[PDB]
């Protein structure tokens, strides 16, 4: 599941919470693979996955 | 008299008179106050954002 920098009023308040604990999947494994995917049109600062 | 005219209402009280003057009063508490706590009750139209 991608990563939100802000929980919207549309999402129930722990999404990026759980997303960060799902994350640890690669985080936490040297055995993984990660494509980082940046949007094109966004700029390069501005994307979480950098973190 | 011409002082008067310029720096008051030259015949546009509202947007000349006291607008300029706003801008004044803004730079010139910037320029006391480095700090924007005094400069809390002088409103702006700021634009924040992203990338």
């Amino acid at each position: 599941p991608g990563v939100i920098n802000t929980v919207t009023s549309g999402m129930a308040p722990d999404t990026k919470e759980t997303i960060f604990s799902i994350s640890k999947a690669y985080m936490q494994n040297p055995n993984a693979i990660i494509l980082c995917i940046q949007d094109g049109s966004v700029d390069a600062e501005r994307s979480i996955v950098t973190d | 008299v011409l002082q008067k005219d310029d720096k008051g209402i030259h015949h546009r009280k509202l947007k000349k008179s006291l607008i300029d003057m706003y801008s004044e009063v803004l730079d010139v508490l910037s320029d006391y106050d480095a700090s924007y706590n005094t400069q809390d009750h002088l409103p702006r139209v700021v634009v924040v954002g992203d990338q």
